[PDB]
């Protein structure tokens, strides 16, 4: 939830704490077995740093358990600005592209395909770049090569879960976020029989890819603007998948690869399987 | 597009495919009705056998038809 | 075709880098093992036939009804095929021992296995017995690492079949 | 990623130091066991299909409802998933076993798994159960092979267990 | 892909037969050379940077015009490419050398190379030249190493040559 | 981090398949080699210091002007750093021997090498000499495969630096 | 779930357009047919049991060995399962008749069919006989379009199984 | 796509005219047959699996070599493809049959097929053969059903044939 | 090639839109500037040679050891090259002044700069001095905006080199 003050009247960094409530922790003043209000299954409190230790011990000594702690300053921050992704920009690689134009595409591709994540000089792929700019490879095909590359696998696919990798994939290859639990299930099954290459192939091959930026257009962010057959919630999920500019998909950070989109949220948009 | 070297990293027999291009297959990111590129109304690509079936089926459903198939080597 | 050597090349190639010490170490592994592998192949190759007879046979004992008229096991054509097929499995196995990888097996036998078998109503079970019976016999002519290798590959198929 | 060797390195790095002689001797002996280690892995991979098949049978004999209409393993499509999952978990476990380190298993396979099951309504407890059922069967093979030089595998066997258990726990 | 072993297999397959004992003996001995083979590769990879650097210097001393305005190696951008290419070719050659088979080299690398060069207006002749320059330098190392057991590498040396030459020819 | 073991896992994992015989062969290779590798590391670790002194020194002989005032080689701080740095290179090399892969080298030393060096105006050349001088000394304390291994890794850096 | 009605909605929805005459025509088709379909379902639903008994039975006649000890057909648990399963097939078929689409079948039965069957070693063949035997019986209680419909769906499964 | 109706339209359009009364009567008649038409299709789809299975058996009994090492249907992988292809062709044919027009079949399926087969080294003759084998079996069902109102389907039967034949021809 | 004029065209072209007031404003900016730019180029072009001599020279003063035998600065060939190279830098700079964009610089000089320099062991430092020395001289022949322009471009390279 929103927190209204970053700091207590006495100086003290507030910290939002989220717990699963337990009947002992709060109960109705009613006859019969004590029940916590259902709406507050996940309770949140903002506590000053001083009372944080005591607060957390008490929660845990009852049947409570801590879902997560977060500094109030990071919380109660604006939802990321969509300014740059509201209109993506878009890059076209003409035939007979001069030297600079090819460079721009390359850069743009690395940006979108890898997230903000930085690609070092050694990481960068000369061979693939070589092919582009003497013809022979489509922008589309380059994009396939990047997702095949180990660089991609090491960041996105080898650290996190396949559940996470799918949506990670969706965002990079298609601006969209994933809609529905089915998409996640389909990709997982594809991966088990066909393997990693076939799964990567299935996003570029998909008509949604073809319909937008089909060939010789660097992929851009379709999500954040209204798309055909897109669940309304997907738009919200795009805010979870995409956090600000200068926010990346990073194996590097503590517990780097986690799920931006909770499984339950996916279930809301659609169920059936 | 003449292959400078085997485009694909993963290896199988490769086949060059020349297709007449529908605007849909390569729409330009332009306002109004999308136009495929004039310079190439006949994109030619190199494909691995495994990808060859998916590539052809996707080409088929889109307007454009296969002008010719040639083994890439 | 997937062998140790091809893979390291592939991996090296993807990242776009020279073969460094990492990969050579791996290669070395393949070559050291080969001596055992090769031995195993010589042994299977020689006893081939006898292994095949024994297997085919077994299958029939295991599934008597196959030999009854109107069944698959019945009438020589089918028996011939049955023989042929097992020969193949064996053949490939030897190949794989020598190539030092599952490669040969994957591409000949395994890929498309299911659908073939479905469309012609070959029951995996059968093949399996064949293999098992074989494995048992091989478990006499061989020993130590040579044996171990033979098994690995034989099994690999069992798992693919099942 | 990580494994036994790499790990020790990393530790050493933060101290900023060359490896302790003591520490080398961990790795030296780790090498010696290799052969055992390998065979262990080989045993799992060789029996994979079976391990699962088996575990499943037992899982469904116990929790009849999973396979009854309205249960989580019904209908076919769901059942299929359940089998697929088991396999995956196993696959990873094996990987770990070779590496000599939980990490790979924790990051690729386990992390975030639990939450998925709950949101879907897949009952975490049952999943865990399956994992154990697998464990026992697997050990069965690891520990009772044919044509291997007879010796003591316990050390490896236990480590195997642990991996399975980390799995069970984090899912559960 | 392919390599020495796999190849022999494939041949055998079309005949429909088990491998001939004679044929095994090719492979058996091929194995025995491994160690030599490896060191050869190791030598190239170890010296890679240099091999190229060297070859280049000589290439440009000979064909001054390449580096003059209007030439193909000018300006920087182009020069860079030219260096990169040389290296690639080398990389592949090495790969082949390990495999014990031209294929990999032909299929990934050489195939289409000529035509590219042509379309760009790169002078194929000069490219070929470079490849040879490389060849000689490379052999230099293969044949004169440090800490290696003394023995005869000729067999390998010649095969190396051939690979380089296939390259030279198909480019040219 | 790239070691033999991690790679095969990775490759297996990508394809979505169990570790089969192919990969184990590779692993085996790494383990057999280790004995030599480990030996080499014990040797470097022991003589570390002496190697470092010698190297740093060398560099100055090779590039006298560095020690003149207003240069980089001049004034103790810099010398200290110079020492430190080479120590590092060495440290990592040992690591890599033991880990049985370039991994440790790649991630600590190599990745980002260029830019660091550019921004602080460290000339690769220097490092290189250091290494070479080292290589020469190591070429006495070691022999046979142990030696060979040591070289491989040392070189690997030379090439990365250049 | 795929029924006529859902599909046209889907197609309309994808293009982003209102349901126009095109789709309604289609819908109309589904509704006209329903009368026959519904009839068929009433007939199957009533005779369910008897159909099931007959089928299970048949299978055993066709594959005697199943009932022998140590086989799959043997011992009541298995027989119970066998019954259960066929019941299901039937159940779904009725559903599909009423829903006016294969949908119900696809999502319950067909999706994942193969793998389930593989992992538990259920032979498609069996099921098939069951179905066929059924089809034959149904070919008495029904007639004209009602019949035709029943067949269609029954077959649809045969093809999916095979 | 195209089909019988749409086609007639298009023609009419270029003339710039309303549909000819004569032309309507083609379509009017076409409608009358629909029920027959449908059943025909239904028959194929219902028997699909079998049609193929059957044809294949016969194909391989005749051309033994296809399944011998060195032949085109060997090994498994290839065999699989060959089966798959047959089926596809069938699938399309059916589509056409419903549409009342070859187009769909020609454009999606037949176009380029010959050349593909050629490049691969697939023997076009044999492919064609298979198609016929299929044809006969298929007609078999179309023409001999049970529980359908008895009447004359010939007209449809022949059109079916033609489709199969267009296939045979263009492949061959 | 990146100049003001080319860019606005490009941007217009991408969006698929006519050149509107926005872009022309930009163009107007360029061409207004040109008068100064052009002046600067006339000045550099004329004194070229003298600037070059002075620079080359400087470098040697700055790095005496280069002129010693066995070094890079030593022996005429190298000196010739050194001259040639700097000429180039200058040449391009003039171009860029006239073109009214960095374009010419980027494509000739900058792209691939690093790798070239690495492979031939040219130390960026050197070039830089050359430039600096130049900048200093230019800082006499020119003044006001003409000067300012000259600097901009000269620097642009310094930054690219470093
Ligand atoms: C009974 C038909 C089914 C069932 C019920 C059940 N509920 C719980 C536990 C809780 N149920 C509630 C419900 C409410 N709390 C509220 O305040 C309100 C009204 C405002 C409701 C409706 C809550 C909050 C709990 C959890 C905490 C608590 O005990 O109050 C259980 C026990 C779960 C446990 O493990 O503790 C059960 C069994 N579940 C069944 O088995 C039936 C199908
Ligand atoms: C240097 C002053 C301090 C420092 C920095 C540091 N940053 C990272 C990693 C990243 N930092 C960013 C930064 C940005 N992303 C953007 O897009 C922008 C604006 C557009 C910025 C400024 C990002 C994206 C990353 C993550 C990706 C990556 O790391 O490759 C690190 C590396 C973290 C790691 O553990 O690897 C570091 C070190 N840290 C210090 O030590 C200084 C105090
Ligand atoms: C032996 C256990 C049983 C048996 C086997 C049998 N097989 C067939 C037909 C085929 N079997 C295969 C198998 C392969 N052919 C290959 O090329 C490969 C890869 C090297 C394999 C594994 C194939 C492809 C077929 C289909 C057609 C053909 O054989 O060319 C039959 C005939 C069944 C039929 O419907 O024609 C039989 C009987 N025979 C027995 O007696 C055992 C029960
Ligand atoms: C079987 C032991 C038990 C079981 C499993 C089960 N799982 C699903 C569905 C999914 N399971 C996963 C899990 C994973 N994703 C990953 O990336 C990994 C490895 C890190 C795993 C293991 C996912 C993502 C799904 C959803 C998508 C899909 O189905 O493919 C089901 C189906 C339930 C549903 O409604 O989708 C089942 C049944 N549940 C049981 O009944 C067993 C006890
Ligand atoms: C432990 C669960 C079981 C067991 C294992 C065991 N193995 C050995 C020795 C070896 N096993 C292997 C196996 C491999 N080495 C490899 O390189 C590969 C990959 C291709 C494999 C599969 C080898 C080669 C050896 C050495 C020779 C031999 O087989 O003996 C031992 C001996 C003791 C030791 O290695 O230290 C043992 C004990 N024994 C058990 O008790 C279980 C059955
Ligand atoms: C150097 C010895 C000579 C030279 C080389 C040179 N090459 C290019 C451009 C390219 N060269 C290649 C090379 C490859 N394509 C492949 O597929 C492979 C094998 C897998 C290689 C090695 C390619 C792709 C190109 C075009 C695009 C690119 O970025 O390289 C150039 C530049 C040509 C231009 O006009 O831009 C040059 C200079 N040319 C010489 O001067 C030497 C004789
Ligand atoms: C040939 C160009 C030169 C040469 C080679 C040579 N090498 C050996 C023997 C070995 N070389 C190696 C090297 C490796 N084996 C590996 O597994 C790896 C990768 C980690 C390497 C680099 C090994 C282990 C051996 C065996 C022991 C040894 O070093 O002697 C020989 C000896 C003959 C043989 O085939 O074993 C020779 C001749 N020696 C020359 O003089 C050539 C210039
Ligand atoms: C020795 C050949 C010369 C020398 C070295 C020297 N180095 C620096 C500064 C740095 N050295 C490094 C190198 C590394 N730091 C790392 O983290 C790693 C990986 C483990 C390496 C290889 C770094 C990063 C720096 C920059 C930041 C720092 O201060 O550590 C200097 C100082 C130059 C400066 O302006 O900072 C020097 C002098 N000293 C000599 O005299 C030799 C010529
Ligand atoms: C009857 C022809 C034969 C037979 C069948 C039999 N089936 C099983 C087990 C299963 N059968 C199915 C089938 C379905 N269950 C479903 O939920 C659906 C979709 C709605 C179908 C089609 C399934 C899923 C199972 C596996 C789970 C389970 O335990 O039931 C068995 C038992 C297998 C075992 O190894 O225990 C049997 C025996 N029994 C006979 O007598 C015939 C040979
Ligand atoms: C079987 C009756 C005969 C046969 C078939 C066969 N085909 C292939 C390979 C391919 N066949 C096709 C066919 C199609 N691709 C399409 O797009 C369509 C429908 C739109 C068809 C009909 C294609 C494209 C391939 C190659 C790629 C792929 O398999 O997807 C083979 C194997 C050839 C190979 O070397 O891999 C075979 C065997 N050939 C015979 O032997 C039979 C007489
Ligand atoms: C022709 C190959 C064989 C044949 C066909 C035949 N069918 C009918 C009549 C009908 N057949 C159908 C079938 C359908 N209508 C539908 O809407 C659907 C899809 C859900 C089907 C499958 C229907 C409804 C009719 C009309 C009523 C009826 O069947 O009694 C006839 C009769 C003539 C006519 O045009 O109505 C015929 C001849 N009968 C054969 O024996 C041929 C071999
Ligand atoms: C002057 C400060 C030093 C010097 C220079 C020098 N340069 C080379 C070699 C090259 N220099 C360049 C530079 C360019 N060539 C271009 O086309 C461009 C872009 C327009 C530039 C900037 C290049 C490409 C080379 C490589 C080979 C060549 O000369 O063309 C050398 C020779 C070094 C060698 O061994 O290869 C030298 C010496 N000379 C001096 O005296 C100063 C130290």
């Amino acid at each position: 939830m929103n927190v209204l003050t970053t700091s207590s009247q006495r100086g003290g960094k507030l910290f939002k704490v989220t717990m699963t409530l337990s009947p002992a922790l709060s109960h109705h003043p009613w006859p019969s077995l004590d029940t916590y209000e259902p709406s507050q299954n996940s309770y949140s409190v903002v506590v000053p740093l001083d009372r944080l230790l005591a607060e957390m011990t008490y929660i845990k000594n009852k049947g409570g358990r801590v879902l997560d702690i977060s500094p109030a300053d990071l919380e109660a921050l604006g939802p990321p600005d969509i300014s740059s992704v509201a209109i993506p920009l878009k890059v076209e690689l003409w035939a007979k592209a001069d030297v600079s134009d090819v460079q721009a595409a390359i850069v743009a591709a690395y940006k979108q395909i890898f997230g903000n994540t930085y690609v070092l000089e050694s990481e960068r792929l000369t061979s693939a770049e070589s092919l582009l700019r003497n013809g022979s490879i489509s922008v589309r095909e380059f994009v396939r090569l990047l997702a095949k590359s180990e660089l991609y696998k090491e960041r996105f696919f080898f650290c996190t879960s396949n559940n996470r990798f799918t949506e990670l994939n969706f965002k990079h290859f298609l601006g969209r976020a994933p809609y529905n639990q089915s998409e996640i299930a389909a990709h997982l099954d594809r991966y088990q029989t066909f393997g990693y290459d076939a799964e990567i192939d299935s996003y570029i091959d998909s008509d949604e890819y073809i319909q937008a930026f089909g060939e010789n257009v660097v992929p851009y962010y379709r999500g954040f603007k209204s798309q055909s057959g897109q669940t309304v919630e997907s738009f919200n999920r795009m805010f979870k998948l995409y956090r600000g500019d200068a926010g990346s998909d990073t194996n590097l950070n503590l517990q780097g690869q986690k799920r931006r989109v909770d499984p339950k949220n996916l279930l809301r948009s659609g169920r059936g399987i | 597009s003449v292959l400078t070297g085997d485009n694909q990293q993963r290896g199988s027999k490769l086949f060059k495919i020349t297709i007449a291009l529908s605007p849909t297959l390569a729409h330009h990111p332009w306002p109004g009705l999308d136009t495929h590129e004039p310079s190439q109304s006949s994109y030619s690509t190199i494909v691995s056998l495994e990808r060859l079936l998916p590539e052809m089926t996707r080409i088929k459903r889109n307007g454009g038809r296969i002008l010719e198939i040639t083994e890439g080597e | 075709m997937k062998t140790v050597i091809t893979e390291v090349i592939a991996s090296a190639d993807s990242q776009g880098r020279f073969l460094n010490n990492t990969e050579l170490q791996a290669a070395n592994g393949r070559f050291q093992r080969a001596t055992a592998s090769m031995e195993a192949a010589r042994a299977l190759t020689s006893n081939a036939d006898s292994l095949v007879k024994g297997a085919v046979q077994e299958v029939y004992n295991k599934f008597p009804y196959l030999t009854q008229p109107g069944q698959m096991g019945y009438g020589d054509t089918n028996q011939a095929k049955c023989a042929r097929d097992i020969s193949h499995y064996l053949r490939f196995i030897t190949y794989s021992l020598v190539a030092g990888g599952t490669g040969p097996l994957d591409d000949y036998i395994v890929a498309g296995l299911r659908e073939v078998n479905r469309t012609f109503n070959l029951s995996p079970s059968w093949y399996i017995e064949a293999l098992k019976h074989i494995k048992g016999k091989v478990g006499s002519q061989l020993s130590g690492q040579p044996l171990t290798e033979a098994n690995a590959y034989i099994d690999y198929c069992i798992n693919a079949l099942s | 990623m990580q494994d036994a060797f790499t790990k020790a390195i990393v530790a050493a790095d933060l101290r900023g130091s060359f490896l302790s002689e003591q520490e080398l001797n961990q790795l030296t002996n780790l090498v010696k066991e290799s052969n055992k280690r390998l065979d262990a892995v080989n045993a799992i991979t060789g029996n994979a299909a079976e391990i699962i098949s088996d575990a499943a049978h037992k899982l469904f004999a116990e929790q009849t409802d999973l396979i009854r209409p309205g249960g989580n393993a019904y209908p076919n499509r769901r059942m299929a998933a359940c089998l697929r999952d088991m396999e995956i978990i196993l696959r990873y476990v094996s990987y770990a076993l070779l590496a000599g380190d939980a990490s790979v298993l924790e990051d690729r396979c386990l992390n975030g798994l639990k939450e998925t099951y709950v949101a879907l309504g897949t009952p975490t407890r049952s999943v865990a159960r399956a994992v154990q059922l697998m464990k026992e069967t697997a050990i069965g093979y690891v520990n009772s092979p044919s044509g291997v030089t007879r010796g003591d595998c316990s050390a490896l066997v236990n480590e195997a267990a642990t991996y399975f258990d980390k799995a069970a726990a984090s899912i559960a």
